[PDB]
């Protein structure tokens, strides 16, 4: 007999990918595009636009 | 010190689905206005 | 690194060689096109040609800038 | 080292521009954000009559 | 006017690969100089200097080679534009599918 | 005469700078191969021909 009231966790796991980062004028992160997930996010990764 | 617990019903595990998440900042430097691609360990995409 | 270039000093001197070439080559091919007459001549004060609208390729004087409205609109299409 | 008018995040030390050189710095005393640029260059030209 | 922003853009991406492959190593331990000026002797490095600057020697020497070409390519159309300007414009030019 | 001139000269002095090549070191100790090989055995003589 015990209770615990409620909450939920997440568990991921990381792995080595090529990630292209957008950056603004304040120096923030605001959108990454992949290279090896879709063909136009390897067409956009590419160009570097 | 520790003790033991007892066996009870429990609940098997589920999978979701992640939708733009685990974006860290790669680097201790600062750019600004710049698109630049960097090999690193990140979470990826609808993984 | 200037020790180790004095073996490769006519190598540069052949690039700034070509480099100056293609510079006073890039000088020199304006003058052939844009400079063709040594005269510059003007536009009368009343603009009556019987009907022909010329205000936008002559330049206007309400701007600082020579420039006509559709050479400044050139100017403004490419970075 | 030049004043300059841009604030860096407080985690950062370093930063670069597109061509991948480091022009701004910030210093570790009082939090002043210094550009770097290259002191000065060139040819002498002669001009002869 | 896509010309102009295509030579623009093409003289701009040559310096910048010009400038990225100044960030090269061409096969030794290192990019920059100073790096193995301070890490290694002269005596001992000399050899890897002197590959450095054979692949910047090599950069140059196809940076100039691809301004070379694009300067005899400038010329030619600057040419083709200095005859239309003296036919085209200096005069009524008899020459159909021309002006 | 201008444009005479400028086809002759840019090839004159290529040709000079041609011939100037043939005394650098490029790199090695000395210029000329022959004295490597009348000074070196073949071994060490091949890698300065090289
Ligand atoms: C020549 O064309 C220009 C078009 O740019 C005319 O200028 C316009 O004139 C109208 C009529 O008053 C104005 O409402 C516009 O604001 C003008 N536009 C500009 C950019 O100035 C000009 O009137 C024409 N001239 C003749 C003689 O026809
Ligand atoms: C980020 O930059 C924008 C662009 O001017 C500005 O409006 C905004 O206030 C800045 N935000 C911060 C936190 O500096
Ligand atoms: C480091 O200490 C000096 C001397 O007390 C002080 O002026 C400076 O602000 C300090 N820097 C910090 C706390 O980041």
């Amino acid at each position: 007999g015990w209770t615990a009231g409620a909450a939920a966790y997440y568990v991921g796991y990381l792995q080595p990918r090529t990630f292209l980062l957008k950056y603004n004028e304040n120096g923030t992160i605001t959108d990454a595009v992949d290279c090896a997930l879709d063909p136009l996010s390897e067409t956009k990764c590419t160009l570097k636009s | 010190q520790c003790v033991n617990l007892t066996t009870r019903t429990q609940l098997p595990p589920a999978y979701t689905n992640s939708f733009t998440r685990g974006v860290y900042y790669p680097d201790k430097v600062f750019r600004s206005s710049v698109l630049h691609s960097t090999q690193d360990l990140f979470l990826p995409f609808f993984s | 690194c200037s020790n180790l270039l004095l073996q490769y000093g006519s190598f540069c001197t052949q690039l700034n060689r070509a480099l100056t070439g293609i510079a006073v080559e890039q000088d020199k091919n304006t003058q052939e096109v844009f400079a063709q007459v040594k005269q510059i001549y003007k536009t009368p004060p009343i603009k009556d040609f019987g009907g022909f609208n010329f205000s936008q390729i002559l330049p206007d004087p309400s701007k600082p800038s020579k420039r006509s409205p559709i050479e400044d609109l050139l100017f403004n299409k490419v970075t | 080292l030049t004043e300059s008018n841009k604030k860096f995040l407080p985690f950062q030390q370093f930063g670069r521009d597109i061509a991948d050189t480091t022009d701004a710095v910030r210093d570790p005393q009082t939090l002043e954000i210094l550009d770097i640029t290259p002191c000065s260059f060139g040819g002498v030209s002669v001009i002869t009559p | 006017l896509g010309k102009l922003q295509d030579v623009v853009n093409q003289n701009a991406q040559a310096l910048n690969t010009l400038v990225k492959q100044l960030s090269s190593n061409f096969g030794a331990i290192s990019s920059v100089l100073n790096d193995i000026l301070s890490r290694l002797d002269p005596p001992e490095a000399e050899v890897q200097i002197d590959r450095l600057i054979t692949g910047r020697l090599q950069s140059l020497q196809t940076y100039v080679t691809q301004q070379l070409i694009r300067a005899a390519e400038i010329r030619a159309s600057a040419n083709l534009a200095a005859t239309k300007m003296s036919e085209c414009v200096l005069g009524q030019s008899k020459r159909v599918d021309f002006c």
